[PDB]
């Protein structure tokens, strides 16, 4: 028999969903929820680079939440993951493509 | 009766690893001396003093547990009646002290010399101070077991414990034939203090989990010895074949033939030929080579003779001329190196070696006991006399097999699982949390997530409220046990995840997820919520485990898969106190009977107008579940009226329509003991609990069919162990009265003075049989005189309306032999942190501790 | 009919005169039962003058015969301690009394 499970993509994405947090702020959490839910609302490619910018008061507090400094804390204090001051030109589009293939998997978990 | 609380100090003590017990046979010497002395000691502080009892213990059962004791406080030294203290005042044996008339009574002062004279033959046990005899000696006490030097030091005292080494010298003379802890003791292992039945161990990342410990239980220091002319020519050869591979090897290492007997000049006399053999040399010999034949024979495969083709195969290799001895011989071998085979032959090679030690040890250890190093079989001495022995064997079997030939050879469980588990208030309904696993050995490890409702004395996984994942050999236990992956290595870490969105549970290893044998992310098939989930860990026997709950981002070791990738979160992430854990206690202690059991049955059967109401018990007639005996008692305590001419009643003596003498009477003063119920089950009935009396006389009714009972009272603190528990005595106190005449005799403390069942019956048991034993006996009124039931002098309201009534609070309560305990979550911050120095092993704590804590009035528990 | 189990050290030889003051370190304990009383507890030792009453007649005559820093266990016989009717809520009546007494005054 043949079924989802039986492709490799699926598999060999699910397994390397989990690696890329380097570069996955909760704030950057937030955005690609924001750019997944604007994709499942009627916009394309253009609309999200019209609006790549168009979002700023995303990035909260650390205090807003009892679990949020834990995110931050692993986020700044770590050798392997330093990220103090970067463009908006490679920080955005990195996360909007996740989200845009987390989007493209979750459409066609349920087909 | 009602409920108080009051503080108390923790009770700790501590353990060497000296080993002394008895045995049917060749044990040990059975004359040790030992000495213990204090330097620093602290006066009155925080509630009570300093709390610090010596002497010895014992192994049977006994496991001191902090916080949690019996009576009032911890657990210590002496409280029970499984160990014997002293704290240099009065002896306490069963939680009662014991006063004495002794020369200089005082406490222990600084600079003192404190030492116990120990006899296992002899069953007395006497104490002593700096310059004076200790009055008090002990009488037929506990014998099985192993004897400890333990000490019951508390929080805030300095002690060393001096046996013996560069500075282990006695102030005070040993008397003539005692032991001073040497002459190879434990030849294995460093001689080191550790805390008894250790569960909180300190590490360096953090605490670890440590499980029963297996000792060397009891009575095994004894060793265990066992029982064709063709046969003899080959015995005989195979004897002439090792005497010359002997005397070649003795030849070359430089020792020859010498003229009488030549030590000094390293010179063997016994390298002579066989045409001049000796008569007693020959004797031996063949006396030798029969026992070894006859040992070869005991299996249940014999040799058997295969192809007997290379028997007359004869080769020989170089004999250099140094190599020739006196007496003329040639000692040229054979050279073999096709007999290589399975390690089966090596272990038939150790146990020949091991059963040859256990006879040498059964016909030399009785004689002598002057130069032998005492002397235990090969599981306790050194290596080289086992590896000698093993070369020795395999070289012979090596001879045998050179020759054509082709042979092959053919209770209470007490250290079991310890369950770990957190508070029933840390319950998760939804959200996704992280858990972590160190493992340190590999064993009977179980590590999952589980329903918080864990029933005790229920493996982990053949339950529905389990989902552990066994440590053995990597397979998983829900309701049966399945293969699910790779098993563990040494060392490393377990994960454990869980999800609550779509019920999901994950297990990796190091950085990997475990594999399955369908192939994908196996869970436990979408398990419902109900309650909710808690992290449950286990530990088996000799294993050590590190539970790394997760506090900090140090903490956290490998976070491979999830935990911080997903939307995972540690499970104490923001909690400022740790976690408490409650541990698995494995203290049989006591319990209600539960409703509708499957099993037992407990009804209020009511009576007639002359028979009062009882308790009946019903069980299946088929033996759906027999697993032991039921150890059964009332609910409320009978305490004994102290003082008011008489200050000890109620003479204790059953009458089962006759007299009989019991022979156990003044257990003490107060003595709250219960009413036990000691039987089986038979023909459905057991026993059936009945008070029924009408005269001036208190005694309880048994009615019985078929079946055996023992309708002994157990005390205020019952501790059995399995095997119908028939004549287990712990102790008789004999005190002194300071000459040898003797005015007075303390025996008591008996917590089951049961004898055997058969003293009524002869045959059989026709008809039932109704115990009677009258225990109660106050008073009697004269206006009546009758013609004092029971549930009168036992209940502090109805004490002067006698009257057989049955209180709707009288319960049977079976006995659990695992029971529910918290573990506290600040332990001694020193615990030995110098760990024992070359000065003597020199122990002291600083940090103080205070825990306040219940007293039912009842149970005589805290 | 008061039996006194004095420990030997501890020391002192000045024994208490009759007018002055001196100081206790008393704990309570029932006999058969439990703690009620613990000057270690309040952390302050109890006060009190010797031959103006105010105590128990008892206690006063089990702690005349001692010196200082000698403790000892003082069981006081019911009858003339609190006798029959006994404190109404703490102490049951017709009960003995056991105390500990240490004494740390400097005079």
């Amino acid at each position: 028999r043949y079924s989802v499970q039986t492709s490799l993509i699926v598999a060999t994405l699910k397994k390397m969903l989990p690696i890329g947090l380097n570069m996955c702020a909760p704030t950057d959490q937030d955005l690609i929820m924001l750019a997944k839910t604007r994709y499942a609302l009627k916009d394309t490619d253009e609309e999200v680079r019209e609006f790549l910018q168009n979002n700023l008061h995303l990035q909260g507090k650390v205090e807003g939440s009892p679990s949020l400094r834990w995110q931050m804390a692993l986020y700044r204090g770590l050798p392997g993951r330093e990220e103090d001051a970067d463009d908006p030109e490679k920080i955005v589009r990195r996360v909007q493509e996740v989200s845009a293939v987390l989007y493209h998997l979750e459409q066609t978990e349920h087909p | 009766l009602l409920l108080q609380t009051n503080l108390i100090n923790y009770v700790t003590s501590i353990r060497p690893n000296i080993f002394v017990g008895r045995a049917e046979g060749s044990t040990q010497y059975g004359k040790w001396y030992f000495e213990v002395m204090v330097d620093e000691v602290v006066p009155f502080l925080t509630a009570q003093a300093t709390h610090l009892r010596v002497g010895w213990a014992l192994t049977e059962g006994y496991s001191p547990y902090p916080g949690g004791g019996e009576g009032w406080g911890g657990n210590g030294v002496g409280d029970d009646l499984y160990s014997y203290g002293f704290d240099g005042l009065h002896l306490w044996t069963g939680h009662v002290a014991r006063p004495v008339t002794s020369p200089g009574q005082h406490l222990l002062a600084p600079e003192d010399v404190v030492s116990c004279c120990l006899d296992l033959s002899v069953p007395s046990i006497s104490f002593r101070i700096n310059g004076c005899p200790v009055q008090g000696v002990f009488e037929a006490f506990n014998l099985d077991g192993l004897f400890f030097p333990v000490v019951s030091f508390s929080a805030g005292v300095k002690v060393r414990f001096l046996l013996g080494g560069r500075h282990g010298e006695f102030k005070f003379l040993p008397p003539p034939g005692y032991a001073p802890c040497h002459e190879a003791v434990l030849p294995r292992e460093r001689l080191r203090l550790e805390p008894i039945k250790e569960y909180r161990r300190e590490g360096p990342r953090g605490p670890h989990l440590v499980g029963p410990s297996r000792c060397l239980s009891h009575t095994d220091f004894v060793p265990c010895p066992v029982d064709p002319p063709h046969l003899e020519r080959i015995r005989e050869k195979l004897a002439e074949n090792i005497h010359e591979l002997w005397a070649l090897t003795r030849i070359e290492q430089g020792w020859t033939y010498g003229p009488v007997r030549d030590d000094n000049k390293r010179l063997h006399p016994c390298l002579v030929n066989f045409h001049s053999l000796p008569e007693p040399e020959r004797n031996y010999n063949l006396q030798m080579s029969g026992e070894t034949l006859k040992t070869l024979l005991a299996l249940g495969c014999h040799v058997g003779m295969a192809d007997e083709k290379a028997e007359d195969n004869l080769k020989k290799t170089k004999l250099p001329k140094t190599y020739m001895m006196s007496n003329g011989y040639k000692p040229a071998p054979l050279d073999l190196s096709h007999v290589r085979l399975t390690p089966a032959q090596t272990t038939l090679v150790d146990r020949l070696a091991e059963n040859g030690h256990n006879v040498w040890a059964r016909d030399r250890v009785a004689q002598g006991w002057s130069y032998s190093a005492r002397l235990v079989p090969y599981r306790l001495l050194d290596e080289a006399t086992k590896r000698s022995n093993r070369d020795s064997l395999c070289q012979a079997v090596r001879t045998l097999l050179g020759y054509g030939y082709n042979i092959e050879p053919p209770q209470s469980r007490w250290d079991r699982v310890r369950i770990f588990r957190a508070e029933k208030s840390y319950t998760v309904q939804s959200g996704r949390w992280y858990f972590e696993f160190e493992a340190v050995t590999t064993g009977e490890m179980r590590v999952g997530w589980a329903r918080p409702e864990l029933r005790p004395d229920v493996e982990l996984g053949a339950d529905e409220l389990a989902y552990v994942f066994n440590g053995h050999r990597g397979q998983r236990w829900h309701l049966g046990s399945e293969p699910f992956g790779r098993p563990w290595q040494s060392g490393d870490v377990v994960g454990c995840m869980i999800d609550l969105t779509e019920n999901t549970i994950i297990f990796t290893l190091n950085g990997e997820v475990l594999m399955s044998d369908s192939g994908s992310e196996t869970a436990f098939r979408e398990i419902e919520i109900g309650d909710g989930f808690l992290p449950v860990c286990s530990l088996g026997p000799g294993q050590v485990g590190h539970l790394n709950l997760g506090q900090d981002v140090s903490s956290l070791r490998f976070f491979a898969i999830c935990g911080l990738q997903e939307g995972f979160e540690p499970f104490a992430i923001n909690m400022q106190r740790p976690v408490t854990t409650w541990f698995s206690k494995s203290l049989p202690q006591f319990e209600p009977v539960p409703p509708e059991h499957p099993h037992y049955e407990v009804a209020r059967m009511d009576g007639t107008v002359d028979t009062p109401p009882c308790l009946r018990l019903a069980h299946r007639t088929w033996g759906s579940q027999n697993s032991l005996v039921e150890m059964l008692f009332l609910r409320l305590s009978l305490p004994v009226q102290f003082h008011q001419l008489n200050t000890t009643t109620y003479y204790y003596s059953v009458r089962v329509f006759a007299g009989q003498e019991p022979s156990c009477v003044w257990v003490g003063w107060v003595t709250p003991d219960y009413h036990q119920h000691d039987m089986n089950f038979d023909l459905s009935k057991v026993r059936a609990v009945t008070v029924t009396m009408g005269d001036e006389q208190g005694n309880v009714h048994s009615s019985l069919k078929c079946s055996n009972c023992y309708m002994v009272w157990g005390g205020d603190f019952v501790s059995p162990g399995q095997q119908g528990r028939i004549s287990h005595t712990d102790l008789v106190i004999g005190c002194l009265v300071d000459l040898a005449t003797g005015l007075m005799t303390f025996t008591a403390n008996g917590k089951e003075s049961n004898t055997f069942f058969q003293v009524e019956p002869n045959t059989k048991l026709f008809p039932a049989v109704f115990v009677l034993p009258t225990h109660q006996n106050v008073i009697q009124f004269e206006l009546g005189k009758q013609k004092m039931p029971l549930s009168a002098a036992m209940f502090l309201s109805e004490r002067k309306n006698p009257a057989p009534q049955c209180p709707p609070r009288l319960e049977v309560q079976m006995l659990m032999p695992v029971s529910w305990s918290r573990m506290p979550n600040h332990f001694l911050q020193v615990e030995t942190r110098r760990a024992g120095e070359r000065l003597g092993w020199a122990v002291q704590c600083q940090d103080p501790l205070t825990m306040m804590a219940l007293h039912i009035p009842e149970e005589n528990r805290c | 009919g008061v039996e006194i189990e004095t420990i030997s050290p501890g020391d002192g030889r000045t024994f208490p005169k009759k007018g002055q003051t001196c100081v206790v370190h008393y704990t309570g304990m029932l006999q058969n039962g439990k703690k009620f009383d613990s000057s270690r507890d309040r952390n302050k030792p109890f006060k009190f003058r010797i031959g103006k009453q105010e105590v128990i007649k008892g206690f006063e005559e089990g702690a005349a015969q001692m010196s200082l820093g000698q403790r000892a266990k003082l069981t006081c016989t019911p009858d003339v301690a609190y006798g029959a009717t006994g404190h109404p809520g703490v102490i049951p009546p017709n009960a003995t009394l056991i105390f500990d007494v240490e004494l740390l005054n400097l005079e």
